[PDB]
Order: C-alpha cells, then structure tokens, then sequence
C-alpha cells in the first residue's frame, strides 16, 4: 500500500492568493491545508472538499515557511519582517511573536517533540527558541552566508540545513559538511525509517539535497559519503520528498514539472506538468491518496494519487 | 540529424567571428557569408536568431526567444529579491549578451574582455549572469590614496578563497583601478598562466601553504610537498577563478592595452558590447511607456516619415509614433555633440542612462500633470455645480454676480480639456527631454536643440502647444517666488537650473563659475540642515555616513578629485532588510534615511570628466547670457546713479510679487470653500458673509494696477537712456 | 451549503467614505471588493479583514457603476464625465481612457470571455468597444431614453438593458421588449443555471426587472411573458440578484430595507435594517458567505450569512 502516485488532471485547482506562494503543508490531523503567500499572509483550506477556510493573516512581510507540531494545536510561521509568530490553531491567533534575526528569517520547523523550533535567517545563523516561551536557547553558526533552511531529523537529536555556501551542514544539537555541489542547495529532506530496506536494495542516516544544478542527490550521514545523485530536471531544483513507503522520491523543480523518481533503479518514471510557471513547494499526505503542489502562479493544486 | 550539426556549427561561427565586430556591415558581412558558404557545402536550417542555452534543459539545446525572455524575467524578479532590485527591462540583444557570458563563464579560464560604452550595463549584466551559475561576484573599490599595496592584498585574500578553499570567483571590473603601472603587470601574468610569482612571498607563503593542506585533504588528494602543493593552488585557481574586464570604446586606449598587455587580447574572449542600436532604444522605450495611456485613437499620419528607426510598421500607432520621437531626441544629442567637437568645443558622453532618465522623467510627469489637470477639472465641475444650486434657488443675486467673472473663468476653463488631454503627451515629452538631454548646454545650443524637437513633432503631426513658456510649465509661481528668495537670478536659465535640482531622477553636478550657485543651493535646503563639504577634505569619509544615516543632505565640491567609493550611493545599490534599507560602501555597510540626497559641485567649468561619472550623473550649467547680464548691468547702474530710483524700483517689484501671490490664494480660497459645503449655497447665511467677503477682498488686483502703472511709467526714466550702455558693456564681456 | 442567508449584525462596517455610494462588487478571485462613488473615486477594501487597503483616483465626476472581468485583472469604471477608464488591477493605474459618450453613462459590463466592453448612457444609445484597443467597433440604438443599466448574459450573445422608458430591450449581439412596467425599469439581472431547475418547478433564457414600481418581476427571454411579480417593497427597487444556489433572490430598496425573496412561495422571507438612509446597491459573493451593501449614508456595511 505504498505505490499510489500522483497523476492528472488534479483533484483541486485553488486560485485564491493574490499573491506567489512560498511553501505548501497539510495538518496532522484535521483534513486542511496550509499555505504561506508573498503578501504576508496565510491561507488555510479544505483540501478534500477543495473550499476555502480562512486566512491566519497578522504578518507584514512575505511569510516564506510554516510548519506543524504532531498535535495540530500550536503552528509556526515565518517571515521577512524580522519575526516567528505562533498561532492557535483553534483559536486562529498569533499566540505569541519572537525577534532576533538580523535580517529576513527564511525557514522555521516545530519539532516532533513540540517543546522548541529552529530558525534559519539571511545572517549566516541558526536559532533555537522555547515553544512556549519565545526565548532564543540555542544560536548555532558556522555558515558563511544566508540558510537556505534548516530541518531536525525524525527525534531532533541532528539538524541539518542548506545554505548558498553549496556545504549541506549536519550537527548534533559541526558533525559533517557534505560540500560537492556545484551550485547553491536549495532544499533537503530527512529520509523516512521506511527506506532503510529500499535503498539497501539501491546501494546512516540518510539525507536528501537538491539545488540550482538540477541535481538531487542523497547521502549518508554519518558518513558523508555521496551515496547517490538523480538528475533530469530542466532547472533549479526547489522541493524533494519520499513516498510514504520509501519506495519513490518526489520532486519539484523550476522546469514547471513534479517528477516521481524510482530511486532503486535511479531513473525517472513519472512528470507531472504542474503549473504554467515555478513551482515553489510540495508536500506529501502521510496516509491519504493526495498532494500538494504550490508555484509562483498563485494557483494551488492538489493533485489525485493512483 | 545533419540540420542540428549545421545549426552548432552556424552558432559557433555567429559567436566566435561576429561578437568583436565594430560597424553593422561587418556583422551583415559575415551573416551574409555563413549563408553562402552554408548553401556551398551543404546543398529551418538558418532560423535568424540562432540561440543555444542550457537553461530550459539540463544540457546544450536549442531555445526560443520568448520562453527565454519570460524565464530571464522570472529569474530577474528572484535577483531582484535576492542581491540588487534595480528595474531592468529586457530589449533583444540583451538576451544575446546574457548567453554569451553564460557560455564563456562555463569555460575553464573563462575570461571576457567587454567593449562597452560606459553606463550600458556591462557590469550589472554580467553580475546578473554570474549570479545565478553559482559564481559569486568580487569587485574591486578605490578610495583616496590608493596604492599597489592595498589592490596586492585583495589579490592574495581572493586568490586564497579561490584557490584553497574552492569557491568559485569572478572578477568584474573596469578602467578604474587599471590606471597605476604596477597594475597591469599582475594581470597580464594572472590571464596567462593563472599563476603569478614574487607575490606570496613572506608568511603568507607557509600560511597559504598551510591553508592548502587542509584544502587538499578536503578535496582527496594527499600533497606533502611545497611545489606539488603550489602546482594543485595554480590548477585550482584554473579551475576557479574568472575575470572580466570592461573597457570604453577608445582607440588610443584599445592600441595602448594591445601593446601593454597582449595576454589581455589572446587569452580573454572579445565582445564589442558597444552601445545600444536605434532598435534596442525602441524597445525599451516601448516596453518602459507600454504601461502608459498614450493611445490616441484620432491620430493622422503625415505622408512624409522621419525615419531614424528602420522596420516600423508601414501604419504606425500614436504609442509608435511617441517612441519614435524617443530614438530621435537621442540621436539628435549625438548630432549635437558632432557639432559641438567640429566647431572646437567640449563634448561629453553620449550614454543611454540619460534615455533611461529621459523616459523615467516622462513617466513621471505625464503622470503627475495629468493627475493635477484632472484633479482641477473635478474642482471646477464641483464648483459650476454648486453654481448652478445657487441660480436655481437681493443679497442672493448680489453675491450671484459678484462671483459672475469667477464663474466665467471656470467655464471657459471646462470646455477645452479635450485639447488639454490632447497635448499632455507632446508637452510631457519635450519636457522631459529638456530635462534629460539639456543639461550641458549654453542657452543658444539649448533653443537649437528645442527648435528641433518642435520641428520633428510636427513634422510627425504630434499635438503639443506652443504658447507656453518652458520655465513656466514644469514650475509655478511659488517655488519661482521661493527660488527668487533663495538668492537665485531672475532669469530663464537659473530658473531651468533651478527646475533640474530640485526635479531630478539622478544625482547632479554644477557647473558654477563664481559660486553663486553654492549659496543658492545652500539657501534652498537650508530648512534640512544642509551642510557642505569636499572630496579633498580629510573630515568627508567621517562626513558621507553622518549625512547618510540621519539623512542630512550633503553637499561636496571639487568633484575633479572625484573618489569612486560613492558609486554605489549614484547607482542606488540599496538592499531591503525588512524595515530597513541597508547601502554598502566597500569598507562598512551603513542604513539610508528614506529622504537623503547629496549635491555634487564643479568650480572650473572646463574640466574634462571621463565617462564613469558622466554616465552616472547628470549637469546643469550656472553661465550667463546676454539678458541675464543686461539684468544686473541695469541694476548696478541704477543703483550707483540713482538709489532712490533702484529702492522704488525694488518695492514696486516685490509689492508686485506677495499681491500676485494674494490674488492667487483668493481664487484658490473662492474655488476650495465653494466646494467644501453641501448645504445649498443660499440657505447658508454664514457662507455668504465668507463667499461674498472673499470676492470683495478681490478689489485689491485695482491698487496691483496701481502700482502695475507706476512701475512702468516710472522705468522710462531708466530703461530708455541706459539701454544702449547696457548693450554695449554685455557685448563688450563676450568679446 | 446553497442557503446561507444574511443576518445581523453587520459583521464591518467601513464608512471610510466622504460621498454617497453608487455601485459595490466583489472581486472574482482575490478576496477583495471595490466600492464606485459619486466622489470621483474608487475605493479598495479586503472583506475578509476590513482594512483599508488604496484608493484609486482619475476620473473626474460621479463614477457611475464598475465591472470586473473574468480573469480578476482588467478593472472597467465608467463616470458622469463622459469616460469610461480602464484599470489595471495588478499595477492600479489607468492604462486607457475613453472618449465618445455625449451625455453621462449609467453602467457598463465586461463581458465574461474578457474581450469587449459594453455601455449605457444617457444618450438613449448602447455602444460596445474593443477593450485591447478603445475602438468603438459597434453601436446599438432603439431605447429612447436614459438606459439606466446594461447587462450581458453568461455567454455573450443576449445584453439586456432597462432605461427610463419602462421597457427592457434585449438583442442580439428587438427580440424581445417588456413594457408592461408601471414605472421605469432601474436594475436587471440575469437568471443563473441554478435556477433554471427552481423557476421550472415555480411556474429560457429567464431574465429579471427591478423596477421603480416598487415590483420586481420575473421574465421569460424568447417569448417576453412575465413569469411572476414580487410585491412588498415600499421604495423605489435599486438592485436584484439571485442566490448563488438560485433557491433565493437577495433585493434592495429606498425603503431603508434588504429584504429576502422565497419566489418558490412568491413571498419575503427576511427582512435586515439595511441602512439609515436609502439602500444604493447589493452583491452576492458566488462562494465565500459573505454579502456587501454600500448606502447613500456614506457606509459600506457587510452581512455576515449563517
Ligand atoms: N539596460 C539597463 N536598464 C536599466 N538600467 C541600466 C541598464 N544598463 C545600466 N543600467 C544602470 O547602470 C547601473 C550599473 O551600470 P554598469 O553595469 O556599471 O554599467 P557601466 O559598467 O558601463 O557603468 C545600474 O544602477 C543600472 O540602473
């Protein structure tokens, strides 16, 4: 039960930003997703109906990333103006709003666990806060310029993160650097348990990294040996995920086209002409037959898996 | 199949044999003879825009030219947010340019020599195309005092960060820092063999070495002795490290660096990037204009064609017509310029940031005049309403006649708005090229360059209006009152100069021979602190980020000793981080008050300036005329003759002045308050008091002709016995 | 989800305003709204949120009525100053203006494929441009007076138009006049899809007349027979328009009053306290629950539907 796909033409079409769209993400629990826009604005929608919900707006510059803890309750949105604000998700209010980067925040992930969140900013530093408090606890550094953005791993204990620096930096909350990119790295992904038979079948943990090489590649983190790099895409590489199962990998890219790559076999399968225009971000349903994918074209699709 | 081989070959012979061409028929000679020897020896194979990128796939392929525009503009927009977010348009061969440095940065040893005028973007292009190969951009800056030392120093930081540490670096630079002797040595080694010896010598050599090591050891490769190492640094840097060198149209120069530097011609790839083509100015003035509403449905061709842009449409539109007349007040500056160095003057750069100025200023003031004029007709349709409510419904017909002539005005105001919506665009246009090209000419050369405006817009059959006056369109009585009291001359030329520093869209110089500009300038901004400085001056590097930060203007002189630190604060290279604007300097990055501008001033009016600052700064010219001369050549005699005469004079002319003021600010005042009342007219009591007290205050514009009748009867005591002197002494100053 | 209905309390209201109000729409994509005035102004408010967002100025006189296209760009404004300016959504600003009206335009419509305009004037003339280019292509005549509202069916071939002369002409672009009216006709409306099934159960095309005869009355288009007359308002009608689901018909009057139609039952249903003064003009959003009216009390209120 891991080898639904996307496929066309998509299950919605939501045109309703008035601006481009920045990240995409469905909700643990209830069957909504979220979406951060240019105009410093959220959106939250019904993906299985396809119906707007409301708009989380309260930021005045482009909110650029969002992300969940498992409860559903508390949320995380970032922006360029200066700030990280939590939300009730009940409540659909700003719970609370901290400051302390130097300049535009570009990614923030609440962590599994729900007791602090990371923060990625154009000053070459990382930037761990209490949850429930908002105080800056942790600043790690070491990058020479702007990260791009910052994920934990499955328990939190490692975080990674991509920068322009092309170094996909590993540290234990440095531990490894990964640095033969030709380009700058755009995204990562943290590879699923469920892989670990799969890519045994290919060749940790194990890492994801695409960039503006066209180039996805996956690594070993303890390591740092390349393991693997997929390449087809027609232009700058923005988003790469895997199956639910670990059996494919999804990716997005500039091309205009989401591609489901079969890893064992490293090689393309399936392409997706996804919107008329860059597509910024996607996301993966952890259980239901449905994705989403949204672009500089301010159209949100969810697309139908079979 | 054999058609894609013909094609590379055809691209390789269009990018390797035409891009350092000079004239037009060498480019069409060598097309013509691909073509035929492409016929000879293999009898869509020659599509006119041959173009090959690797941008809409993940190797070498064929490319459109409209997915390769929306694409670059899409990528531009992300620049934008990213490093610079300065508005570029996109023209044809831009696109060109852009896979051409694309193609030879992808080339190992990479290095390009630019053949461009200067402010043609020859610079911000190419850092547009290293950016987003992931080659990180490093330019040099130069302050006062720069020595061999200091550019010694860049170069060994820079080649460590290329070579051991393995980033990859290009070097975009240009005439400015190339001057010096010692210059030219290290880079004639560095192109050649990428390596350049009696340079590390000291610690540095065992630092880079020790450096090297760990460089090494990160890229794989185990190296433990001093040459071998040294040989990975040279193949590193090889591998690296690119430079670009941009240099101005110059013959003498172009013979001089031959002979100076011949790595520099043999090793670097040549493109005579040039100067933009009469097609290239026609499309940015399409694409920049192409928001604006300058449709005019009821346009009439002429049968007889000013033709200074070839492949127009055989029926052109009013937007075609006006984008036409753009080429032609650009190319008539060239005309002007001709002229003025065969007659044996001086001459300054002909570069398209005074197009770029010239139609930003167009915008600007289309928009702004037809907002004004619009805005005006709502209060005179509002004010005819409230009119009419007041006939419908005696003190009431007293205070119906008495605003009877008002009423008139506004009327005969209305009817022709038509022909005032006519002739915004052609009134605009001359304007703005007044503005733009107009500022390092004598008044002589200025009318000449006007009169031919006028006759190519009528020989285009373009609606403008003669009868008004330059000074008095783009100004109106209270900045020329307020420019008076600033300590300006009362005259067309300082009232032009005037209009171009306080309406502008780049940074100017003065051209002031006695100084007397530095005073009126000073008086003008007096309100914000100004406060004034000089380039020589040893406080001015402590001064530049006081007058940034808090916003002060600052004013500079001497700008021969012109230090080039200050070309980011004229090419505006500001970034956004958030809620504040951040500007770099070289050696700090400092904020920016939203409302800052500096003023740059020239003593000697004929210095030569070499074309860095002329394309990225604008002139006016502080000279005097035959009338302007007459002026103070009047007042001076009059004053030594006859005081109590001069003082009469003075009064009449300033009582002349606030009176006009006042029956200004009482038509406004009739006009605002008829307005701002809804409650019929009649039935309010305390607006007729105001409505009729208003209109009785109007009974001064009797004593203005009192005084209007004094001054000129009583000036025949002065203006007809020192005429003739006054004639002779301005004559006698020119000769 | 076809019978949300408004109710008290006004959920904004938004008097940000210095003269009457004449017309107020929806934007058919972004969530914004615009409101004309006699003012000479244009006026830009977010539903959603209630904040004042721009204003858009050019015209010079009474700005008679506003229409949208399809796509949500291209915004159409038409005044007493004989102009009828075309708006940029996206840049706001003017990229044409018109000429060739004699006397003061009522109303004009986009039509839904997004390439013509078409105008009501006082003139007793209907003319039809050419949006790309501001070419008057075509003219219609035969009403013989002030055609106070022009409107186009969902395709495009039928533009009906009511006037002072208290006949509803439609043609295609007289096949049909209606002139049974006691009074001048001010506002039409076409009859949505979703009707069609309702008003055949109740007794096409189907049309609409809102009239000054304190009626509103229901058509057929082909033969010209009046299906039916609403009765109850106690003012001159300014606005008709039908439910998104077609069950309802949302109306407004002078009378100070909104009221809510059940022409199933031929009766009103509900009743608001519209405003203080004369109630100017309604809209009905397609999908969000929300339902706008601006009055000549200088407010922009909006009913929140339950
Ligand atoms: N095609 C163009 N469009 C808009 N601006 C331009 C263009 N070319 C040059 N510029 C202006 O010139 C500045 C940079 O010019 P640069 O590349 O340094 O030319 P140069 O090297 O000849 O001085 C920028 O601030 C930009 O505004």
């Amino acid at each position: 039960p891991k080898e639904w796909i996307p496929r066309p033409p998509e299950k919605y079409a939501l045109s309703g930003h008035r601006s481009p769209v920045t990240r995409v993400i469905f909700h643990p629990v209830f069957s909504v997703m979220v979406s951060a826009s240019e105009d410093a604005t959220i959106k939250v929608w019904d993906y299985e109906t396809g119906d707007f919900e409301r708009t989380l707006k309260g930021h005045t510059d482009s909110v650029q990333d969002i992300s969940f803890d498992h409860s559903g309750k508390l949320l995380a949105s970032c922006s360029a103006d200066m700030t990280i604000k939590l939300w009730d998700f009940q409540g659909f209010e700003c719970i609370r709003t901290m400051h302390g980067h130097d300049h535009n925040v570009s990614s923030v992930a609440i962590m599994p666990n729900g007791d602090h969140i990371v923060s990625a900013s154009r000053d070459k530093t990382i930037k761990m806060w209490e949850v429930q408090t908002g105080y800056c606890v942790k600043t790690f550094t070491g990058h020479r310029e702007w990260v791009r953005m910052v994920r934990p791993n499955q328990d939190g204990t490692l975080i990674a993160s991509c920068s322009n620096d092309q170094t996909v930096r590993v540290w234990v909350v440095c531990k490894a650097e990964l640095r033969e990119h030709e380009h700058v790295v755009e995204c990562i992904s943290w590879a699923p348990e469920s892989s670990y038979s799969s890519i045994s079948e290919a060749t940790g943990p194990f890492l994801l990294s695409g960039s503006r090489d066209k180039t996805i590649k996956m690594w070993d983190v303890s390591t740092g040996m390349c393991l693997m790099t997929l390449v087809g895409h027609d232009n700058w590489v923005r988003g790469v995920l895997f199956h639910s199962g670990g059996k494919f990998i999804l990716s997005c890219a500039d091309d205009k086209t989401l591609r489901v790559w079969d890893y064992k076999n490293k090689r393309c399968m399936k392409t997706l002409n996804a919107h008329e225009h860059f597509v910024t971000s996607l996301d993966f349903h952890k259980t239901a037959p449905y994705v989403v994918t949204g672009s500089v074209d301010q159209t949100v699709k969810v697309w139908e898996c079979r | 199949p054999v058609e894609g081989l013909i094609r590379i070959w055809a691209h390789e012979a269009l990018r390797l044999f035409q891009d350092r061409l000079v004239e037009d028929e060498e480019r069409r000679w060598t097309d013509e003879n691909i073509d035929t020897v492409a016929l000879k020896h293999f009898p869509k194979a020659m599509s006119r825009p041959i173009l090959y990128s690797n941008w809409l796939s993940k190797d070498y392929i064929p490319v459109d030219q409209e997915e390769l525009r929306d694409y670059v503009k899409a990528r531009l927009k992300v620049f934008y947010e990213e490093e610079l977010d300065v508005p570029l348009v996109l023209f044809n061969e831009v696109l060109d340019h852009v896979l051409r440095i694309d193609r030879i940065f992808r080339q190992p040893q990479g290095h390009l020599l630019l053949i461009g005028v200067s402010g043609a973007g020859k610079t911000t292009l190419s850092r547009f195309v290293a950016w987003m190969n992931g080659l990180s951009v490093y330019q040099i800056k130069v302050h006062r005092k720069y020595t061999g030392e200091d550019f010694d120093e860049d170069l060994r930081t820079v080649l460590r960060r290329s070579g051991c540490k393995n980033e990859k670096i290009a070097f975009i630079m240009d005439e400015s820092n190339v001057l010096d002797s010692g210059f030219l040595e290290r880079m004639n080694t560095l192109l050649a063999n990428g390596e350049v010896p009696g340079l590390f010598e000291g610690d540095e050599y065992a630092t880079l070495m020790t450096q090297c090591k760990e460089g090494a050891q990160k890229e794989g490769l185990m190296l433990d002795s001093h040459e071998e190492l040294y040989k990975w640094f040279t193949s590193q840097v090889i591998r690296n490290l690119h430079v670009v060198f941009t240099m101005n149209p110059s013959s003498e120069g172009l013979k001089d660096r031959a002979a100076t530097s011949p790595a520099l011609f043999n090793r670097c790839v040549l493109n005579w990037f040039g100067d933009w083509s009469t097609e290239a100015l026609y499309q940015v003035g399409k694409e920049f204009t192409s928001k604006m509403d300058l449709e005019k449905p009821n346009y009439i061709v002429p049968d007889y064609m000013p033709v200074v842009y070839d492949k127009l449409p055989q029926p052109p539109s009013h937007r075609e017509a006006i984008v036409n007349s753009c080429v032609f007040v650009h190319q008539t500056l060239h005309q002007a310029n001709a002229r003025l160095a065969k007659r044996g003057g001086r001459t300054m750069a002909i570069t398209p940031r005074h197009y770029l100025d010239f139609i930003n200023h167009y915008a600007n003031l289309f928009h702004e005049k037809r907002s004004e004029l619009e805005e005006q007709q709502m209060h005179l349709n509002v004010g005819l309403r409230k009119i009419k409510e007041t006939v419908d419904q005696n003190r009431s017909t007293a205070l119906l006649k008495s605003l009877s002539a008002e009423r008139e005005r506004w009327e005969k105001t209305s009817e022709t708005f038509k022909n005032q919506m006519s002739t915004i665009a052609g009134d605009c246009l001359l304007s703005a090229a007044f503005i733009a090209y107009a500022g390092y000419f004598d008044q002589q050369m200025r009318q000449n360059l006007f009169t031919t405006w006028s006759h190519h817009l009528q020989q285009a059959n373009i609606q403008f209006r003669t009868d008004i006056a330059r000074t008095e369109y783009l100004s109106n009585a209270d900045e020329r009152l307020r420019w008076q009291a600033s300590s300006l001359p009362a005259d067309d030329l300082c009232t032009e100069n005037a209009i171009m520093l306080k309406r502008f869209n780049r940074y100017p110089l003065i051209i002031d021979p006695s100084g007397q500009a530095t005073e009126f300038i000073m008086n003008e901004y007096k309100d914000r602190k100004i406060t004034r400085t000089s380039f020589l001056d040893d406080a001015f590097r402590k001064n530049l980020e006081s007058a940034l930060r808090f916003g002060n203007p600052l004013l500079v002189q001497d700008v021969e000793s012109y230090d080039p630190v200050l070309n980011p604060v004229l090419n505006r290279e500001v970034r956004r981080t958030g809620g504040r604007v951040l500007i770099t300097l070289g050696d700090q990055d400092i904020d920016l008050s939203p409302s800052f501008v500096i003023f740059l001033s020239t003593r000697d009016p004929t210095v030569e300036f070499p074309p860095d600052l002329c394309s990225r700064v604008t002139f006016v010219n502080f000279t005097v005329t035959r009338s302007s001369l007459q002026s103070q050549c009047l007042n001076e005699v009059l004053k030594a003759e006859r005081p109590d005469v001069d003082e009469k004079r003075s009064d009449l002319l300033k009582l002349q002045g606030e009176f006009q003021l006042r029956l200004r600010q009482l038509e406004k005042s009739l006009l605002q308050a008829l307005n701002e009342v809804k409650g019929r007219i009649l039935d309010d009591d305390t607006i007729i008091t105001t409505l009729e007290n208003l209109k009785r205050e109007a009974a001064e514009v009797t004593r203005k002709v009192e005084e209007t009748d004094i001054v000129m009867q009583e000036v025949e005591t002065v203006s007809q016995q020192y005429l003739p002197l006054s004639t002779a002494c301005s004559s006698i100053y020119f000769t």
